[PDB]
Order: structure tokens, then C-alpha cells, then sequence
């Protein structure tokens, strides 16, 4: 919904001003830059479903409490449920570093997270490790290059790793 | 599908497939189908035969007019209007027709300035259409299908609001939908324009704190502010919810149903204080740290 | 709220699927579009006072009645003057953000939702504003692919507005 | 569509009862409308001519500049004034089939659903058409409760018309 | 729908002219007898349902062979289905009567009364004879006056008669 | 059913503001209600003599409901207490009914349900249609408030059986 | 939904009595009246668009801060949206005049006016004083006669003072 | 929804073992005594509409506010919403007698029971005396064989009157 | 058509469109591909709308 364009336009637009100079040379950095958006977007839908697979996978190895029964993850169903949910956590996120704002994500995430989590009685605390790890994993397949053409990323660095944890502290 | 605390929640009696109109219907097959389409339209509002509309019915038990037209039926019906579009208010009525028709909660301020704006531009006869002629109705149930609740399953484009937004909506299913604890008042439509979620309860017995309903004047956020930098304790804290507070009596409690906001340190404490007041406890969810 | 990135990822929601190519091409044509699109809105707010000066200028030029009859809508006196020049600096103060957000989308929700209602309940017309969005598009003197990606926002408030 | 009458078995549809004495005092009512409706409708029908004929002279005199400059809303020639005289005879014989309707259905399918629309699209300007009919409702010169139901559907078409 | 009067208005829009003197005459006798409308609808509508299950009466004692059983009126669901039928047809009439035109009946129970009653089986036979039956009844409840004050009724028992005759070829 | 009511929950539909055709309604109204309240006095003056006689009426209409020592029946006299009950509930509602202008009390207070509850308790709606038909034989009314009422009362007939 | 007959009605019932005599009288007090009635909702309806654009024409020239940028009626949607809601705010003050009892304006605004007015940001303080002033208008063209006849109206009058002051601590 | 031997699964699926033998054993004396729940369960349904009128009846020859006007059970659409409370409650109790489990009863009775009592202005007294009342006269025609070949049924007998208390502290 | 608008519960004409192969559209998930409605003027360009977004071909169009 709100783009950092658009984002730009909300503030000029409730200051009710035109756009100051050095925010639009801030946006001239953007589109520079609009291509390592689109290196690191493409880089990690590339790897998106094995990269929750392997954190379902260290998140597994950690609680067996999980698996075992009785555990909230325990039935295949329920399995089911958490692919889906990582599956969709991490879709969020792409959505968010794709857009460059994290309204998208906050606004269709940070509502009823923590809502269904105490509600079902699901363990906010997996959902929190979970995409702690699938965050730090992200990140890995994200910064190294592999025959891709040389450049600094710490900026998206910092995007993605605030992105995933803004949904940790919104899962908790 | 829920299947964990299901009877917690109230929505395990909604756990049955939908039901589906065959290209054949039988008499009594049709029957059912409009037992099913007065109950989730109505919301499980019970009809008398004066008021059983037999007439538009024998249409739809021939076959020529289909089971979304009969839906669209009685909604264009005056009971419907006397029963929810009268007595409500029109934002309550552009909420009550979201589980009606759609069947689950509204998702944001756009979709009530939508209904609101086509309410005065064009009617109600005009919004009960607009309502059953969407996208969102037509994948769900296009023609032969009865509406029904389908927030409980993501259903790919769910907002995870609806989810708990629904819950303010529908209480249990012994609950008709006329007949609730606010009554007049609209639930969401305080939460839709601040864009926030109150805490999931569910309905009576399984739960004895259902009793409790935020003041309207009171938002009480979730969070409360810094993981209790000014409550002065190093753990993380958790919001608890009390129902009522009858033991203390009047001169030293002012209002039954009130929020706490503690540490975990001193949570036990503090809910053996409210069962030392008789009080029962609605909610309890992590509020910060 | 038209914004080609966030009609991808409204589509991409609505499929439910994660992010497509469909989606990179689009940020690379949102990326093409800004790369003038931004100096067009530089030299836009750096002209912008003389845009709106001339056009209302224009406009009491276009018709003399409104400066002439006293009425409600019509600048008789300079209140309705100051209000007229305000409503066309509105006008190109949305194109600057219809320009710089790369769609229609300020554009849509700032003017084009119920303009014609307000023309309406107030008797104002929108030819008055469709003739100072002529002198405004004929006034802005620029080239390029900038220059007739505004014009297409001006035009399209102008087909809207009509 | 808007007849008392029709609105009454449209309501005992809805409700799928028989006929109520609700509907009986409808009736009643209708008839006590219609007793001096037809008598106006029929002095309005003899009216009517000059009627629309001092309304398009004061609508001229009332806004100079439409007789002024050429264009093609306006009535430079005489094409024009054709147009615009028959557009307030179909506005009189809208209230006058109002009238003998006893309801507003007439004026509601036949002007209402769309005028504003295509005075949108035309660049008209629907003020014009409310002070036609504030001259209509100024000139025909009636007493009585005839008199002013028919002044009360001329300003219900006035206030949707703006 | 439509009513006397809106036929006037359908037929002078139509032509596209006013209404003629003589015309408004008619509608002035109209407004006149409008008063004998009221009291011929609430003298039918009065005692409607009576009239419906003296219908069905002659229609059983005549015809048999629907109580019998393979017969169509034969089922208790089917006998209420007729019944309903039979009220539902008197229903429109006495909309019909109330409005003064037959376009009420018309567009609301020509379409797919012959349809539904070809469709499904139905003996139109009965239901034509048992509308005429339930015409005749209705005639004389309505002519007869019973501590009313006097007056002529022909005009509107033609109407009604050619309400119930409609109906009769209607159904067929 | 209240004929304002129903006006201002027909243009509440439309979304319209007030039309003439409910300044013509509200003319019928008080057309109606300018003999109703009248109608409504003398019938409340009568009132417990139509009861009663309505009662006895039926007791001699039908003799076994006094005889035979059932449930439904007025075998003995709290059967008969809450029989005269019942017919002065009715005339109450047609009180109401009139005095309302449509048939909305009647609707709701008895109306909505009455053949059930004859249905759960073995009544039979044929009693109280002969006890409304000695009440609209008893009251001995004339003119336009006579017959509005006389219709109320073959409504709650009708609608009975 | 609650006319002031039904008024009488719901309180006679729940009494369970008969209704008093001399209510009655006020009844016929209040049919003598419906007449007069009538004048003010078709005087009132007649201008009730131009009182709406004259009571948000004083508003826009007491509180310019709502036209600044910035503003809650600043841009164009919400001007129109605020239109909206003095027009059926208006529209409400018409039908509870018309039915006579205020439980129309009450059940159908008291609930969520000042519940929307708080949860959107609306400043309830001049929806307040805008119906201030548009009752004022209300009752300067109901009151005065222009060619009718002529009579006492103060109970009218207190009747839509009362209705507008009921709107007024409605959205306060 | 839960069967007694759905309710041994879930338990059994909790633990995540196999099943124990004793309660095997609980499971084969179960199934020797389904022929007495089908016995129990066809005669209490043989009965159930005369016990719910005999419940009412005992309700109202007790409670006469309830007849009286202004009781909640006074209007005779609130009377057949009375019998329609009664008799769905003893559909369930019908309903988890045939299961076997309160399961059903209760996940769809006691969520909203309560709630709707206070939302509506119900009197749960009289409901809960009521339910008591068709709770004694239901284990009164329950146990007393007429024509029955004889056998002992005390566990059916406290498994009805368990379901009875379970409804009646549902309404309170 | 029977009821000509009761059902319909909108006073205007009704047009009963008859549409043929549908082919999963959507979710409706139906049971057939060639079916008969009946739609009135009222939401007439909104049906068609939906039937020519499903997939559809209208074969008829005739008013009843
Ligand atoms: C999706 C199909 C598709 C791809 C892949 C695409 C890639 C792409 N990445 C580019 C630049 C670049 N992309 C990067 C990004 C990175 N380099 C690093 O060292 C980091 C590991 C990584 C960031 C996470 C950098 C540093 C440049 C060049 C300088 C710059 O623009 O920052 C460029 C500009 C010229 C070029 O280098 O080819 C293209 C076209 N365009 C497309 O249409
Ligand atoms: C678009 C935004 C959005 C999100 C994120 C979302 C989440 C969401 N997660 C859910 C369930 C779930 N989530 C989990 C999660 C987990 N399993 C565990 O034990 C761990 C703690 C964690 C593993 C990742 C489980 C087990 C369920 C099923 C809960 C149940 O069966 O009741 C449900 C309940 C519905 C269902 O049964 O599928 C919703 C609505 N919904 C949304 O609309
Ligand atoms: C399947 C589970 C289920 C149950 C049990 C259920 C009960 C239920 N009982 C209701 C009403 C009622 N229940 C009563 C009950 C009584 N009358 C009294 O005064 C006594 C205290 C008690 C006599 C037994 C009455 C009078 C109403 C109507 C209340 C009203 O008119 O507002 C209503 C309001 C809807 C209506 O008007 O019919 C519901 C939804 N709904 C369910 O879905
Ligand atoms: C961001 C986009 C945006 C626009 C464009 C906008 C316009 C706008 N112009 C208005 C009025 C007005 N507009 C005019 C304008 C004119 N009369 C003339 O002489 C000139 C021909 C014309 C100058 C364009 C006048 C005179 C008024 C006040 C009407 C009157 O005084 O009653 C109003 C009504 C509120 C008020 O000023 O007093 C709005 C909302 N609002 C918006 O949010
Ligand atoms: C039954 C109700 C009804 C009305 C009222 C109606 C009006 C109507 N007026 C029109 C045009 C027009 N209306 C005017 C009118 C005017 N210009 C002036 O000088 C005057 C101020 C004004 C006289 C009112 C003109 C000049 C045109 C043609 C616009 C142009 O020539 O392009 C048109 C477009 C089609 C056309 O004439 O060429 C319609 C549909 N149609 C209807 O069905
Ligand atoms: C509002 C206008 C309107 C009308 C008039 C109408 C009639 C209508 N009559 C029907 C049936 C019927 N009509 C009859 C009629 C009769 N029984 C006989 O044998 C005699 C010949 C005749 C006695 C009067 C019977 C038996 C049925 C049931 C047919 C069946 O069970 O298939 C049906 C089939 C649906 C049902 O089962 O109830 C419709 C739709 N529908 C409408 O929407
Ligand atoms: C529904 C409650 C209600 C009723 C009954 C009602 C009746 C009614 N019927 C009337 C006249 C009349 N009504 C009739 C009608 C008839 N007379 C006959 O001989 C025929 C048998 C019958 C026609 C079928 C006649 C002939 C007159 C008087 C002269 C005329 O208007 O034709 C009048 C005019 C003055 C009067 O006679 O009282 C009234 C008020 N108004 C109402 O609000
Ligand atoms: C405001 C409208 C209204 C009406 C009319 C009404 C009637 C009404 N009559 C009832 C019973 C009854 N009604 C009767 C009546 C009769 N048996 C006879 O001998 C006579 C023929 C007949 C006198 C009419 C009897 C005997 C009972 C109790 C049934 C029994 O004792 O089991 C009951 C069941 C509750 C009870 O009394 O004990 C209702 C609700 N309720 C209402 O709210
Ligand atoms: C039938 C009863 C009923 C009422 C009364 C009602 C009011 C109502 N007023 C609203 C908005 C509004 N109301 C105003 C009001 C104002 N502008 C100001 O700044 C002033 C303080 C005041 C001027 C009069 C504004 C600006 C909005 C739009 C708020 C927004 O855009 O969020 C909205 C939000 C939906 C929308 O965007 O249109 C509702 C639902 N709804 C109903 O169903
Ligand atoms: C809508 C089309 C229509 C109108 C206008 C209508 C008006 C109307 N107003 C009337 C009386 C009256 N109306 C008024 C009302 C007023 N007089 C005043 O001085 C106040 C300014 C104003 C009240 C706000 C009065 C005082 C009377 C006469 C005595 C009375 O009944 O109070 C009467 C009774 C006889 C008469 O005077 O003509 C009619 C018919 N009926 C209609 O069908
Ligand atoms: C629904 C049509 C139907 C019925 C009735 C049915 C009954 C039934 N009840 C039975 C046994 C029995 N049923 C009972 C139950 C009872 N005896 C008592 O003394 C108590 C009063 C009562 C329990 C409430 C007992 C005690 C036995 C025999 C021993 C036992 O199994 O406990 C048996 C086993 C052999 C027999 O006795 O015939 C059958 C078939 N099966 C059916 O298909």
C-alpha cells in the first residue's frame, strides 16, 4: 500500500508543501539503487522455499517438544500449518524489501500475529526463534554474491535484518 | 481449521464442509438448504411463519432461481431490514451484511467508507447488491453454496484481522446474531479506523471471563508502553483482563470489568488478588518485553 | 493510491504467490519512469508560482463573468480570488505528486474521488479548471519523455474532470 | 418507482402479507392528492407555453453571456436555443407528469438517475435549469394545496438537480 | 407497477405530448370510484381464505381423481402446494383490483404459470376451472351488500371478472 | 405496522429525504385516526361485557369444551379463567390494533406464533374465530370506524385460520 | 421505528392496561396537529440542501484550520464525506420530525456518531456546532410563513430544537 | 464431535501411545451396554415433545410473572421461542446420550447459552428450573420399563442427570 | 420467468442470460459448464461483467 514514494508524498502531503530538495535527491539515491532491490529480491525468491524448509529445520532440531505429541506442531495438519505460516511470514517480507517500506507488512501482519498466536495457543516464542533464523539464513543467501557483479548491500542488510525483526517482535 | 482448544473458541460447531445444492435438488434437500440460508443470514436468528417469506421460497425450490438469488432474496426482504437494517446502526449494518453475505470480518476503513458512501448514494437495495455481487462472494460460493464463515481458514487472501475481528462479531452458535452483549453498538467499528485488533475471547462456560468488553472511552493498548519502564520490574509483562469484580462492592470498585498490566514476577500475586476478589479472568495475552 | 510497486504486490497478494518477474520488470519500469520523472517535478516546484499566477490570470482572462457578476462560486470579490488561486495551486500540487509517485494515485484519491460532487453541491464548473490545466500543460515549456509523461497526467486530470 | 400505490404492493411484496388497511389509508391518501393534482396539471398544460417560453427568456436574461460567446453548450445560434427551450419544455412536462404521478417516479426515471452526469459530460451547468425553475415556480401563479404540492415537487427536482 | 394513472403517463410519454382534457376526465371518474375500489377490495380481502378453501371444495368434489392417489393434488405436501397456489392466485387478483390495471397479474403470474404448470405435471384443467369457481365466489361476496350504502358496482364487476377470466387463460 | 413508520422505513430503503407520497400518508393517517380514537374509547368502554359475552357464546357454541375434563378445555373454572383471559388478550389487541392504525400489534402480539402454540397445546383456532365473530357481532357500531375495526377483526380471522 | 402512537402503545403495554382517556385526548391533540406537522417537514425539506451548504458555509468561515492543509475536511474526498454526514444528519432530524418520536435520530445515530467521530480523528466539536447552526437555519425557515396560513407553531418548534440539541450532545 | 471412543483417541493421541487394555476393557463394557443407550435414548425421544409441554407446564403453574404482561415469556411469539429453547435443549441432551459424551452439549450449548440469556433479558432461573423439572420427568420416563425386558441402569441413569446438570448450571 | 420481478425483487425487466462453457473459473467449482440465468437491467452489466471475467460465452439472450 504505501511505497517510500509514497511515503514521501504523505508527509509533503500533510505538511501540505511541496517536496524539499534533499528528500528528492534522497529518492534520486533510491532509484539508483533500485537495482540491488532488485538483486536481493530476486536472490532470495530464488531460494525462498528451502530457506523454510531449513528453518523449520533448525527450529525442529532445537524444541522437540514440537514434534512430540501433545506438542502445538505436532500433527500433520498442524505442520502443514506452520510451512504456512513461515512460507507466508517470509512472503511478507519480500513483499516489505520489495516495496521498501514495511507498512505492507506491518499492515497485514502485525494485527493479528500475536492475535491467533495467544488465541490458538500457539508458542509465539518458535514463531520468534523461526524467523530469527530464517532472517540470519535470508541474509546469507542474500549478501554473498555468486557470479553476480561486485557491490557494497549493507543498506539492504540493514533493511532485511530490520524487516525480520519487526515480524520477531511481532510474533515475540 | 482450528482443532486445538476448538471448544475454546466456539468454532468447533462450525466445523462441517458447507453445504451444496445439486443440480436435482430434492424437496426436502431444498428445505434444508433454506433452514441453512435463514440461519447463517439471519445468524441464527429463528423465523416465524408469518414471517417465512413462502412465497419468494417456492421460487427458489423450483430451480429456476438460484440458491445466491434466494440469499439475495432475503435480503431484499423487509424482515431483514426490520430485523438488522432498523434497530442497528448503518455502520453496524454495513458489519452485520460483511458476515452475512461475505461471511467474515470487514479488513479496513476503505471497505466502510465503500458501503457508507454507496449506502447514501444509491440505498440499501443497491448495497445488498454490491455486497453479493463481488469477487470476494463469488470465488468463495459462486452460486450453489450457502454464505458461511470462512475466516477461520486463510483461504489465500485472508488479512490476519478478519480472523479475530470475527470473533467480535459472532459469539459461539447458540448466540443469535440479533441478540448480543453490546446490542446496539458496533464492535469493529471502533477498531477498523484506529486500525487495531482487541484481544480474542470466546464464548461462555468453556470460557467464564467472556463477560469482559473494553470501554469504549478506555482503549487500553496491548503493549503498554516500554515493557514496563515506569511499572519498575526487569521481567517482560503480560496483559490480564479481569470480568467482574463483585466482592469489593461499590464504594471500592467503580467498574466490574477492568485491565491489569503486570510483570510476570508479580502476575501470581496479583491473580491471586483477583481470585481473592471473586473475579474471573477473561484474557490474559504477552503485552510487552 | 496508484503505485505501480504496490499494484504488483496488491496482484501478487491477490494470486497469493510470492514475487514473480512480472514484478522485477515493473520496478524496472517504475525505475525508468522516476529517473525523469524527478528532475520534471524539480523544475515544476521551482516554477510553480508563475504556473499558478498565469493561470488563474488566464482563467479571468478566459471568462469575464466571474470577475464580473457577484456570486458564490465566481471571484466577484478577492476572497473568491484567493480561493480560486488556492484551488489551482491544489490542482498543481497533485500533478507534482501524481508525477513523483509514478501513477495516478494522488491524483485518484486527492481529487478525482468526488470533484465533480463538490462541482456540483457548490455550482462550480470544471471547465474553469480544465482550461487552467490548458494554460498550465502549455505553460510548463518542457521536452523529453518527462515532459509528455506530465502531460499525460494533465490530460488525464483534464478526461477525468470532464 | 415512485407511486404511492405501487410503493404500498411493492411493500406488501416485501412483506408477502395481503392487502393491510395501511395500504387502505395510502390509498385515501392518494386520492385526496390526486382531487386537485388533476385540475393543477390541467391549468399547468394550459400554461405551459408561456411558461417555457418567459422561463428561456429569463434564463437569458439571467446569464448574458450564454447568448454571448460561441460555444457548444451555450446558445450562440438558434440551434442552441432550440436545444435549451426544449430541454426546459421536457423539464415542465417532467413536473407535470410528477404531478399527476402523485409521486416524484416520473421526474426520478426520467431526469433524476442521470442529469448530473451529462451535464458532467456536456459542460452544462445545472444552476441554469434551477433558476428556469425557480421562474417556473415564480410564474404559474396557483393557490391552494395544489399550488404548493406542485412548488414541492419543483424543489425536489431542484435540490437533487444541484 | 404500472397503475391507471402511470398508463396515462405511459401513453401520453409515449406520444410525448400532455394529457388530453378528456383523459383527465376519465381520471376524474376514476378518483371518484375510488372509494367503491376500497370497498370491493376489503369486501374480498375480507374473506379471502374462506373463498380459497370453498374453491378447493368444489374443485374435489368434481374432480376425484387428484385426491386419488397417483393423482397430482393427491399428497399432503402437494395439497398444501395447491392451496397455495390457489391463495397466491387470489392474492394478485385482489393487487390487481387494488391497482385497477391487470398489469400487476399479468407480469407477475402469466410468465410461468403455464410454464411451471406444463413443467411439472400440473393439470391446468383444474386450476382454470377452480379460478373460475373462485371468480364466481368472489363476485358474489363483493356485489352483495350487507349493511353497506347502496350504489352501482358494474364497472368494477367487470374488472374483476376480467381479473378472474386473465387468470383462467392464463393458467388454461 | 404503522403506516409513518413504514413510510419512513420505505425512504429510509430509497435513501431519499421525505417525498409527498408520505405527506399524502400521513394525510391518510389522521383521516384514519380521527375516528379510530373514538372507536377505541367506546370499545374500551364495552369492553368487559364483549368478554364476557363472548365467552358464554362460546361455551354454548360448543358445549364438550365444558364438558369433557381435559387440558385445553374449560372443564373446570380456572380453564375458564384463563379462556376469558385469552378473549380479552384478543379484544386488547384489537384495541390496540386500531388505536396504532395498522395491524402491527396484532402482528406481533398474536400473529406471529398463534398457530404454533395451538399446534404444542391441542387448541383450536376455530374458538377464538367464533368468539371474534360474536365480538364484531356485539360491539353495534356504525360508520367508517365501525367497519375499519370490523376489518381488523376478520384480519385476525383470516390470519387465525 | 417507534412512532409516538406505538410510543403510547409500548407503554400501555407494558403496563398491560387499556390506554388512559385522557392520553387519548392528547392523541387527538396530536391528530389535530398532523396538519401542521406536514408544513414543517415540507417546508423544511424544501431547502434542506441549501441549509446544509449555509451551515457548512459558516463552519468554513468560523474554523478555517478544517480547509488548511493538514485538516480533517481538508482534501476533497473528505469535504465531500463531511457533506455527507450534515446531510444525513439533517436527513435524520426530517424523519424523527416526521414520525414525531426522536427513537428514529437516536437508534439510527446515537450509537456510532460520536464512536466514529473519536476513532477516525473527527473533532466531534464542530459537527457540534455546525448542527448548532443548522438547526438554527432549521427553525428560521420553518418558523417564519411565506404565503401560508396562519398559526402557532412553538410546539413545533420546541420539537426540532429538542431534535437538534438531541444531534448536538450526540456528536458533542 | 467427540465420541467416548474419539474421546479415548484423543486422549491416546495426546500421551502419543497406544491404547492401555483396562481401558479396552472400560471400551468392551461400553459396547455390551449400547443396546441400553439405544434403549434409554428411543424411549426419552418416543416422549420428548409431551415432556417439554409438561416442563412448560410446571414452569408456568409455578412462575406466573412469566404469563403476566410484561413477563419475557408473555407474547405468543415469545412463547413458541420459549418451547423452541426447551426442545432444542433436549435435542442435545438427546444428542450427548446418544454419543455418550457431553462434548456435544456442551460446544454447542453452553458457549452461547448464558450469553444470550443476559443479552436478551432472559431470566435464567426459570430456564434452569425448567430443564430440572424435564430433567426429573426425563429420568422418570426413562427408567420405569413398560413392557421392557428388565435390567439394571443406574449408569444411564446418572449419565442423564449428569447431562441435566450440566445444561442447568449452562443456563443458570 | 416466473414472478416476472418478485424474486428478483428489483422492479425492472429481467433479460435471463444462458451462458456455455465454463471451464474452472474460479472456486465456485461448478457442476456444468452451460447454464441459464435470470438477471434483471438492474445488475445486468454486473453479471456480464462476472460471466465474461469467468471464462465464459454467452450463447443466448433473450428477454423473458
Ligand atoms: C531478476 C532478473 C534480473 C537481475 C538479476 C538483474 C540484475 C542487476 N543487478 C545489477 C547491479 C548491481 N546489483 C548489485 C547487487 C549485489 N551485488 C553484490 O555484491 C551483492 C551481493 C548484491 C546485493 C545484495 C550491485 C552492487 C550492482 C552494481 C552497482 C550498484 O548498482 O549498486 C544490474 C545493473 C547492471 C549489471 O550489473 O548488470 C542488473 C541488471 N536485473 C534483472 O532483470
Ligand atoms: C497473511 C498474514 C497471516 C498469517 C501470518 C496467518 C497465520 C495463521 N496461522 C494459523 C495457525 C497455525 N500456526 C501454527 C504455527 C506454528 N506451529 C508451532 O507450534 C510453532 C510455534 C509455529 C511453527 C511455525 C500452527 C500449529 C497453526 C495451526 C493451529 C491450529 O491448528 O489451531 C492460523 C489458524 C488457521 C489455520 O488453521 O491455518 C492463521 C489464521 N494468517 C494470516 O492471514
Ligand atoms: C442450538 C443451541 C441454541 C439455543 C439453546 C438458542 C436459544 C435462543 N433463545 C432465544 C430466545 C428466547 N428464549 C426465551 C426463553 C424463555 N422464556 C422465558 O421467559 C423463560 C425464562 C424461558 C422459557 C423457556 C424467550 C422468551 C426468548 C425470546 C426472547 C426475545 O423475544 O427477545 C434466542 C433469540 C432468538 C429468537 O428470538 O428465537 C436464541 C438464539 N439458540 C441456539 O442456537
Ligand atoms: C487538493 C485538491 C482540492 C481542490 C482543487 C479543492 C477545491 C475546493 N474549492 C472550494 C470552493 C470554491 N472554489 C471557488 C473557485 C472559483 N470561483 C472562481 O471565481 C474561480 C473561477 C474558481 C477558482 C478555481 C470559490 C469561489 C469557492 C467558494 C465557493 C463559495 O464561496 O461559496 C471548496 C469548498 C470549500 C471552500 O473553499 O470554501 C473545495 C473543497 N479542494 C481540494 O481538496
Ligand atoms: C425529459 C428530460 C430531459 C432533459 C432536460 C434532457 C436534456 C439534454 N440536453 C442536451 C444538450 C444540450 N442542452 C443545451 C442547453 C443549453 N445551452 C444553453 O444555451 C442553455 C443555457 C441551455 C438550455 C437549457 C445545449 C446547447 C445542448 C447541446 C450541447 C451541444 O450543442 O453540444 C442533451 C444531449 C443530447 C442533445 O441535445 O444534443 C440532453 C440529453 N434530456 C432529457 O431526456
Ligand atoms: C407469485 C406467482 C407464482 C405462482 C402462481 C407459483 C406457482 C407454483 N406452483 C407450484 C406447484 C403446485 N401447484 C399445484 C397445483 C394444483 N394441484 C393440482 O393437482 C391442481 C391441478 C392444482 C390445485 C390448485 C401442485 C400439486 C403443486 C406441487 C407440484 C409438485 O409437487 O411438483 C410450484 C412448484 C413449487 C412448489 O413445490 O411449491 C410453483 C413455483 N409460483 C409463483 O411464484
Ligand atoms: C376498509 C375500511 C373502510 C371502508 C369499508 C370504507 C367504505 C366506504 N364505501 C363508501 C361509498 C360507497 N361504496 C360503494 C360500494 C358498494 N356499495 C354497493 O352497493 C356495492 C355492493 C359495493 C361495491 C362493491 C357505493 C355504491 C358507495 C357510495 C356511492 C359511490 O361512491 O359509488 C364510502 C363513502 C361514504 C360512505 O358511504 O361511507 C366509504 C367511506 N372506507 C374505509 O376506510
Ligand atoms: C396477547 C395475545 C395472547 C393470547 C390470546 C395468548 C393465549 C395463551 N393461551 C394459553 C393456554 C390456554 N388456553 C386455554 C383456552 C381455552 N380452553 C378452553 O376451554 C377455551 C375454549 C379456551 C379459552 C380461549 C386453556 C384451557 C389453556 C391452558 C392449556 C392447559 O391448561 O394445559 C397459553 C399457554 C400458557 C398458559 O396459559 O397456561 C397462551 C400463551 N397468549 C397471548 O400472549
Ligand atoms: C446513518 C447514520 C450515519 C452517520 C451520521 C455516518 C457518518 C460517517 N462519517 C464518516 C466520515 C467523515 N465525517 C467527516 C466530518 C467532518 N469533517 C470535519 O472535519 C468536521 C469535523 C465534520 C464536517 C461535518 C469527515 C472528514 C469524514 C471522513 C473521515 C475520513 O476520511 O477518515 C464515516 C467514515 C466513512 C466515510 O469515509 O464516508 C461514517 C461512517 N455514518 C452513518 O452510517
Ligand atoms: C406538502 C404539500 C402540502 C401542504 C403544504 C399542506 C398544508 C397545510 N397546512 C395546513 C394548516 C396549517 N398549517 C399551519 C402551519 C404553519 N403556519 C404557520 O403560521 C407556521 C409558520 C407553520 C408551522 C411551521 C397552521 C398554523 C395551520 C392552520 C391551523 C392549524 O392546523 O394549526 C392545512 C390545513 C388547511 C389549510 O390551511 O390549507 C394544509 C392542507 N398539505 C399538503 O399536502
Ligand atoms: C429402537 C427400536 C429398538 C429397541 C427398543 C431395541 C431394544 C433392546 N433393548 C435390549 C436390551 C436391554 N435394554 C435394557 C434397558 C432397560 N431395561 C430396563 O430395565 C430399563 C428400564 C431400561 C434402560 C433405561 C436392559 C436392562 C437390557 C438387557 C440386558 C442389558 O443389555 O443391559 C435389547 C437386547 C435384547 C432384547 O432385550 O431384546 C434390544 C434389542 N432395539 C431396537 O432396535
Amino acid at each position: 500500500m504505501f511505497d517510500i514514494f509514497t511515503r514521501v508524498v504523505s508527509q509533503a502531503d500533510a505538511r501540505g508543501e511541496f517536496i524539499s530538495s534533499d528528500k528528492l535527491e534522497a529518492l534520486k539515491k533510491v532509484v539508483a539503487e533500485g537495482t540491488k532491490r532488485s538483486d536481493a529480491v530476486s536472490r532470495m525468491t530464488n531460494n525462498a522455499s528451502s530457506i523454510v524448509t531449513n528453518a523449520a529445520r533448525q527450529l525442529f532440531a532445537d524444541q522437540p517438544q514440537l514434534i512430540a505429541p501433545g506438542g502445538n506442531a505436532y500433527t500433520n495438519r498442524r505442520m502443514a500449518a506452520c510451512l504456512r505460516d513461515m512460507e507466508i511470514i517470509l512472503r511478507y517480507v519480500t513483499y516489505a524489501t520489495f516495496t521498501g517500506d514495511a507498512s505492507v507488512l506491518n499492515d497485514r501482519c502485525l494485527n493479528g500475529l500475536r492475535e491467533t498466536y495467544v488465541a490458538l495457543g500457539v508458542p509465539g516464542a518458535s514463531v520468534a526463534a523461526g524467523v530469527r533464523a530464517m532472517g540470519k539464513a535470508a541474509v546469507a543467501i542474500v549478501m554473498d554474491p555468486a557470479g553476480v557483479t561486485s557491490g557494497d548491500c549493507s543498506s539492504l542488510q540493514q533493511e532485511i535484518e530490520l524487516y525480520f525483526e519487526t515480524a520477531a517482535k511481532a510474533v515475540e | 481449521p482450528v482443532t486445538v482448544a476448538a471448544s475454546r473458541l466456539g468454532t468447533a460447531a462450525f466445523d462441517q464442509s458447507p453445504v451444496e445444492l445439486r443440480a436435482n435438488y430434492s424437496r426436502d434437500d431444498a428445505q434444508t438448504v433454506i433452514r441453512a440460508v435463514y440461519r447463517q443470514v439471519l445468524g441464527n436468528d429463528y423465523v416465524m411463519s408469518s414471517e417465512r417469506l413462502t412465497a419468494a421460497e417456492s421460487l427458489f425450490t423450483n430451480g429456476f432461481i438460484s440458491v445466491r438469488d434466494f440469499v439475495r432474496a432475503v435480503a431484499q426482504s423487509e424482515l431483514y431490514k426490520e430485523k438488522f437494517l432498523y434497530n442497528n446502526f448503518q455502520t453496524r449494518v454495513i458489519e452485520l451484511n460483511f458476515k452475512h453475505l461475505l461471511g467474515r470480518a470487514p479488513y479496513d476503513e476503505a471497505e466502510v467508507i465503500e458501503h457508507l458512501d454507496r449506502y447514501q448514494n444509491e440505498g440499501f437495495e443497491a448495497d445488498i447488491n454490491s455486497y453479493i455481487d463481488s469477487a470476494e462472494y463469488t470465488e468463495n460460493f459462486g452460486d450453489n453454496i450457502v454464505p458461511y464463515i470462512r475466516s477461520y481458514v486463510v483461504q489465500t487472501g485472508h488479512r490476519t484481522v478478519g480472523f479475530t475481528r470475527m470473533f467480535s462479531l459472532q459469539r459461539g452458535y447458540a448466540n443469535s446474531d440479533r441478540a448480543q452483549i453490546a446490542g446496539n453498538a458496533s464492535r469493529l467499528a471502533q477498531e477498523l479506523a484506529r486500525n487495531t485488533t482487541s484481544a480474542v475471547v470466546g464464548p461462555s462456560g468453556v470460557n467464564e471471563g467472556w463477560a469482559f468488553r473494553s470501554a469504549a472511552d478506555d482503549y487500553h493498548p496491548g503493549q503498554s508502553l516500554g515493557g514496563s519502564t515506569g511499572l519498575s520490574a526487569d521481567d517482560q509483562v503480560v496483559r490480564v483482563e479481569v470480568a467482574a469484580l463483585s466482592t469489593p462492592r461499590y464504594p471500592r470498585i467503580r467498574r466490574s470489568s477492568r485491565v491489569f498490566f503486570v510483570p510476570v514476577s508479580r502476575l501470581s500475586q496479583k491473580l491471586q488478588e483477583i481470585q481473592r476478589m471473586g473475579g474471573r479472568v477473561a484474557s490474559i495475552s504477552p503485552a510487552g518485553q | 493510491m496508484k503505485t505501480p510497486l504496490t499494484e504488483a504486490v496488491a496482484l501478487a497478494d491477490s494470486q497469493g504467490r510470492f514475487l514473480s518477474n512480472t514484478e522485477l520488470q515493473y520496478l524496472y519500469g517504475r525505475l525508468r519512469q522516476g529517473a525523469f520523472a524527478l528532475e520534471a517535478a524539480q523544475t515544476l516546484t521551482a516554477k510553480a508560482d508563475t504556473l499558478v499566477n498565469g493561470a488563474a490570470q488566464a482563467v479571468y482572462s478566459k471568462f469575464p463573468y466571474t470577475t464580473s457578476t457577484p456570486g458564490n462560486n465566481f471571484a466577484a470579490d478577492q476572497r473568491g480570488k484567493d480561493k480560486c488561486a488556492r484551488d489551482i495551486g491544489y490542482y498543481l500540487r497533485m500533478v507534482t505528486y501524481c508525477l513523483v509517485a509514478g501513477g495516478t494515485g494522488p491524483m485518484d484519491e486527492y481529487l478525482i474521488a468526488g470533484v465533480d460532487e463538490i462541482n456540483r453541491t457548490f455550482d462550480l464548473s470544471p471547465s474553469w479548471y480544465v482550461e487552467a490545466l490548458k494554460h498550465i500543460k502549455a505553460n510548463h515549456g518542457l521536452t523529453g519523455d518527462a515532459a509528455t509523461e506530465t502531460n499525460n497526467y494533465i490530460d488525464y486530470a483534464i478526461n477525468a474532470l470532464s
